[PDB]
RNA sequence: CCCCGGCGAGGGGAGUGAAAAAGAACCUGAAACCGUGUACGUACAAGCAGUGGGAGCACGCUUAGGCGUGUGACUGCGUAC
RNA sequence: ACGGGGCUAAACCAUGCACCGAAGCUGCGGCAGCGACGCUUAUGCGUUGUUGGGUAGGGGAGCGUUCUGUAAGCCUGCGAAGGUGUGCUGUGAGGCAUGCUGGAGGUAUCAGAAGUGCGAAUGCUGACAUAAGUAACGAUAAAGCGGGUGAAAAGCCCGCU
């Protein structure tokens, strides 16, 4: 099926009102790196929670 | 001789986009649309200098007819007191004294009470 | 082109004779 | 000079209490919506509510002549489909005794969003007291 | 218009305007409508009208007083300095020459002048006179132009 | 002060690209940078790239500091289009665009 | 020539020029179309989207006052070419 | 199967007097047409009477566009045409003045000639929307991991399955 009308600018941007993206609240603080990273996430090199898993 | 028609074209168009202005949509913005726009406003703007009139005086009724009944008579007893009494004022002016002015309102209810009589 | 087949298609296009 | 226009903010009402026992519905009626909507005063401006507040008292007493009382029939259609219900002017006293008094002023006001803010200044009870006493309304034999 | 007849598609079925040439007016690049052709613009006077119109400017140029009559007027060698010089003498900046008979000369000299022009009695010409601001006759030139108008 | 960085016919469709500009309307730089960090957009490394650009100008250009850049004015325009074209079923053929960007970051000290 | 960038694309400065919003996609640079900012309206309200009436607000101007501009709650009438 | 609320009259019959009600008629201001008659026209004015809804169609009077003469004139780098606002003005088509952009042309008056005016033709060409960030991404033979390079590796190279 095909439109009759052409729909408006303004009924296009109403139903985008809910295609934002969301940012990230926070990012949590590495115990010892002290870098940021997402949380429950290993950092950007390889610290998680203290430790260092991934010795590369 | 060739006549180009670019710039004479584009003044008559933007003069009807002009008057135009503060319509929704493409009505202020596409020519087709608003020249219809300004046209059929055209015919409003017409026929509501005639009912502006009537608008008017239907207001100044209806506010003389309020004030007469809060002095003991209705609209067409005091109306018809008034041409009795031989009293010539306006619809316009007797329904600004019913408001501003309410006891020079109610001396002429006296004055069409009196005649009535 | 003129099809769209069911445009040259008779008797989804001739169908009231 | 131009005609005086009543203003939304500086428009003074009042609070008033009608007995409705006795009363004829319609005839009752009228006089509220002609009040609810301002048409008592000099001040009269048909795109301002200038009305006044009233409190209608013993909503389940109102009177109705003829044989209106089992006769009087109120439609009503729900949205789905078959749904016509109707109730008598018997049943609807017995049920919703204000909401007789309610549809008749109602349907007498103006429609709009002006018509429906006059209608929220109309308070209607079927006893007979009222928990305004604070706004001090005063009586009316309309 | 450089084209061909063929017709750009079929009459019916698909969807567009019809269509029968490329080479029509409506579409881009094909013919004008009413093309032009070369012209002829001369119109006819009848001999007594213009005769009629030419005894109105002259006797029009004598009432503003732009008619000056002479008897000579030449010019001795053919260098524009000395027809120059002589018009200013005579306060005139723009000027028709009208002669009996077209001196060798003096059509040398006003030739490089914008705004002299030398003429003889024969070639006279309605849009001439009313043009130039004033108009200088030789007297042998009056009585050729008298009799030519009859 | 203000600066400007631009990005000149960036290859993404406007639509898609401010999604992610109107995530760090207003922030400073420090929470814009992570906030482009960690958002899964194409569209977001190439608004990093411009505003990490922006706030270097800051510096060498205007002598600003970065503990007090705000992004004070960002967005993108619709540039120009390369068409192609599609070849579809029964003989047709249809027109793509590949719709491009202007993206213009601005960032102020104050 | 310097700076961010991938020894990019793109840009910010510097410089040339009368002019660089004349920067090679280069005279002028309209409209449709798409955006950012500011003022006002809009989440109980039914329809050719205007027109007549009209409060409030915002910014100017000048006053011993309401005028201009923008918006338009509510309201009568109104079924495009 | 009163337009609705409602109505025992807010129904019907008879009489009467008020009022409401139209772009009708009157009041006040203005414009134009046609007659009659005159300060005497000079083609106009004055008084007066009257008319002024319009399709097909007939009659009259104009605006603006490009080009030719007037014009080797006049305006213009102290800012032309064009673009974009604002104000004033005419019954209309329109005109005039000016802020900003623009950076070299324009053209009075009065005559002359027309490729002389566009919303429609499933009109022609170019640009740009809408549906919509939606369908789809082309055989249901199938991938998994380690290392390398690299700004970046599911897809490239090397190795084992
Ligand atoms: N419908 C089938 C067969 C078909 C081809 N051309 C047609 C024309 C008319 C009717 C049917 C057809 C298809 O599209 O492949
Ligand atoms: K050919
Ligand atoms: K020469
Ligand atoms: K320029
Ligand atoms: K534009
Ligand atoms: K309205
Ligand atoms: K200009
Ligand atoms: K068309
Ligand atoms: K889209
Ligand atoms: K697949
Ligand atoms: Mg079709
Ligand atoms: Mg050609
Ligand atoms: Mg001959
Ligand atoms: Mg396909
Ligand atoms: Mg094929
Ligand atoms: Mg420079
Ligand atoms: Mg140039
Ligand atoms: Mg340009
Ligand atoms: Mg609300
Ligand atoms: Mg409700
Ligand atoms: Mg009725
Ligand atoms: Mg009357
Ligand atoms: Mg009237
Ligand atoms: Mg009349
Ligand atoms: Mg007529
Ligand atoms: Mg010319
Ligand atoms: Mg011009
Ligand atoms: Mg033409
Ligand atoms: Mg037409
Ligand atoms: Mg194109
Ligand atoms: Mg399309
Ligand atoms: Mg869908
Ligand atoms: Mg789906
Ligand atoms: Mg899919
Ligand atoms: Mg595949
Ligand atoms: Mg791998």
């Amino acid at each position: 099926a095909v439109q009759q009308n052409k729909p408006t600018r303004s009924k296009r941007g109403m139903r985008r009102s809910h295609d934002a993206l969301t940012a990230v609240t926070s990012l949590s603080v590495d115990k010892t790196s002290g870098e940021k990273h997402l949380r429950h996430h290993i950092t950007a090199d390889g610290y998680y929670r203290g430790r260092k898993v991934i010795a590369k | 001789a060739r006549v180009k028609r670019g710039v004479i074209a584009r003044a008559r168009h933007k003069k009807i986009l002009k008057q135009a202005k503060g319509y929704y949509g493409a009505r202020s913005r596409v020519y087709r649309v608003a020249f219809q726009a300004v046209i059929k406003a055209g015919q409003y703007a017409y026929r509501d200098r005639r009912q502006r009139k009537r608008q008017f005086r239907q207001l100044w009724i209806a506010r003389i007819n309020a004030a007469a009944r809060q002095n003991g008579i209705s609209y067409s007893k005091f109306i018809n007191g008034l041409k009795k009494a031989s009293v010539e004022i306006d619809r316009k002016i007797l329904a600004d004294i019913a408001v501003f002015d309410k006891v020079a309102f109610t001396a002429l209810v006296e004055k069409a009470k009196a005649a009535l009589a | 082109v003129t099809s769209k087949w069911f445009n040259i298609d008779n008797k989804i296009v001739d169908h009231f004779p | 000079m131009k005609t005086f226009t009543a203003k939304p903010e500086t428009v003074k009402r009042d609070w008033y209490v009608v007995d409705a026992t006795g009363k004829t519905l319609g005839r009752l009626a009228t006089e509220l919506a002609r009040r609810l909507r301002g048409k008592h005063k000099a001040e009269y401006t048909p795109h301002v509510d200038t009305g006044d507040y009233i409190i209608v008292l013993n909503a389940d007493k109102v009177a109705v002549t003829g044989n209106k009382r089992t006769d009087k029939v109120y439609y009503h259609h729900t949205g789905h489909i078959g749904g016509i219900k109707q109730a008598t002017f018997e049943e609807m006293i017995a049920r919703r005794p204000e909401r007789v008094i309610e549809i008749a002023v109602k349907g007498m006001l103006p429609k709009g969003p002006l018509g429906r803010a006059m209608f929220r200044k109309l308070k209607v009870y079927a006893g007979n007291e009222h928990n305004h006493a604070a706004q001090q309304p005063q009586v009316l034999d309309i | 218009v450089t084209g061909s007849g063929k017709k750009p598609w079929r009459q019916k079925g698909t969807g567009r305007a019809r269509s029968g040439s490329i080479k029509s007016p409506i579409w881009r690049s094909g013919g004008v409508t009413f093309a032009a052709r070369p012209q002829d613009h001369s119109q006819k006077v009848n001999k007594k009208m213009y005769r009629g119109a030419l005894k109105s400017i002259l006797s029009e140029l004598v009432r503003q007083d732009r008619l000056i009559v002479v008897e000579k007027f030449s010019v001795e060698a053919p260098k524009t300095k000395l027809l120059a010089q002589k018009l200013k003498d005579m306060a005139l900046e723009d000027v028709l020459i009208i002669t009996g008979e077209l001196d060798e000369n003096l059509f040398l000299a006003a030739r490089n002048l914008h705004k002299v022009d030398v003429r003889d009695a024969t070639g006279i010409d309605p849009v001439s006179l009313i043009a130039f601001d004033k108009v200088v006759m030789t007297a042998d030139a009056v009585k050729q132009v008298e009799e030519m108008l009859a | 002060m203000e600066t400007i960085a631009k990005h000149r016919h960036a290859r993404s469709s406007a639509q898609k690209v401010r999604l992610v500009a109107d995530l760090i309307r207003g922030k400073k730089v420090s929470q814009a940078l992570d906030i482009l960090t960690y958002t899964n957009k194409k569209a977001a490394v190439l608004v990093k790239k411009v505003l990490e650009s922006a706030i270097a100008n800051a510096e060498h250009n205007d002598g600003a500091d970065i503990d007090d850049l705000k992004v004070t004015k960002i967005f993108v325009d619709e540039g120009p289009s390369m068409k192609r074209i599609m070849p579809r079923a029964k003989g047709r053929a249809d027109r793509i665009l590949k719709r491009t960007s202007h993206i213009t970051v601005v960032v102020s000290d104050r």
